[PDB]
């Protein structure tokens, strides 16, 4: 599957 | 002399923006590094 992205600070 | 470029992915999150995500030591950017060269 795909990965989800962090959150960018 | 020299300049160094890290790993500049893309990692654009649901905001439709081009976030980066940088594997320095591990590193989050939002927009173009400054290092993006």
């Amino acid at each position: 599957g795909p990965p989800l992205i962090p959150p960018p600070p | 002399g020299a300049t160094a470029v890290s790993e500049w992915t893309e990692y654009k999150t649901a905001d439709g923006k081009t976030y980066y995500y940088n594997n320095r030591t591990l590193e989050s950017t939002w927009e173009k590094p400054q290092e993006l060269k």
